[PDB]
């Protein structure tokens, strides 16, 4: 179902307030994205881990320049966050998006497992900073 | 305060740059 | 949903500071910040 | 600090003459022909434009953001 698969969708709006938080190649690494391509045609892709750009480009009121390792079944590429839509995953785009990962053999995820990992960025957002990662957010 | 999208800000594409 | 945000000393930048944490701007780092105007119906008499 | 709106004893409209004042003292008139040249001519609103401090101005200087 495309419903049950959005919960996870991470929108433009809740990566900007873990631009430099720890724990970033965890809590994010699982989740899906649609991710712009260019027309208006979309394409999930898997979150592999996690990368670094040498391009410096600002976000609207912050600016990051770190990547992300997408991979869409097979063909895979560096992206960056701002090309990242908040719309929802469609049927057309689902169905893409099954197809594709069929033709690639990977299996899908288990519903448990994105029952499970949809808590993950929610503990996460309520997670008190009482350790020592502000001085690292501010550097 | 989670996501005030109400659509968005023109997200641009990979291929238009 | 209110998580108490501030405004940063010198930067002037909107913070989001919620109990039992430290105070300091969310960059460079300070230790001092302002509050927001409340959001009550302010009304005075132009007397 | 600011020019006020209204003279205090008479209550002519003094606030709208500040800038008119320093663009005339400024251009070439005196300061005892720019006031009845603006209008002035009771002496009670000629406080308003000579005992006047300017300290907006000051208070301008400490810009909150940028
Ligand atoms: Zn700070
Ligand atoms: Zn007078």
């Amino acid at each position: 179902l495309p419903e049950e698969l959005n919960r996870v969708r991470l929108s433009r709006h809740k990566l900007e307030r873990w631009c430099h938080m720890p724990f970033f190649a965890k809590t994010v690494t699982g989740c899906f994205v649609r991710i712009g391509i260019g027309k208006p045609v979309y394409r999930v892709a898997e979150i592999t881990g996690v990368v670094e750009t040498a391009k410096v480009y600002q976000l609207g009121g912050t600016r990051t320049n770190k990547g992300l390792q997408l991979r869409h079944g097979n063909d895979q590429r560096v992206f960056r966050l701002e090309f990242v839509s908040n719309q929802e995953f469609t049927e057309s785009e689902f169905m893409k998006w099954k197809e594709a990962m069929f033709s690639a053999g990977m299996q899908l995820p288990t519903l448990d497992e994105i029952n499970k990992k949809e808590l993950s960025i929610k503990e996460a957002l309520n997670y008190k900073f009482n350790d020592q990662d502000i001085e690292e957010i501010v550097k | 305060t989670s996501t005030y999208g109400r659509y968005g800000s023109q997200t641009p594409m990979y291929g238009s740059g | 949903q209110q998580p108490m945000i501030y405004i940063c000393g010198e930067c002037h930048t909107e913070n989001e500071i919620k109990s039992r944490d430290p105070i300091r701007c969310r960059e460079c780092g300070y230790r001092i910040m302002y509050k927001k105007r409340t959001k009550r119906l302010v009304v005075f008499d132009a007397r | 600090m600011i020019i006020p709106v209204r003279c205090f004893t008479c209550g002519k409209i003094v606030g709208n003459k500040w800038e008119a004042y320093l663009g005339l003292l400024q251009a070439e008139y005196t300061e005892g022909d720019a006031l009845d040249a603006l209008g002035l001519k009771r002496y009670c609103c000629r406080r308003m434009l000579l005992a006047h401090v300017d300290l907006i101005e000051k208070l301008l200087n400490y810009a909150p953001l940028e």
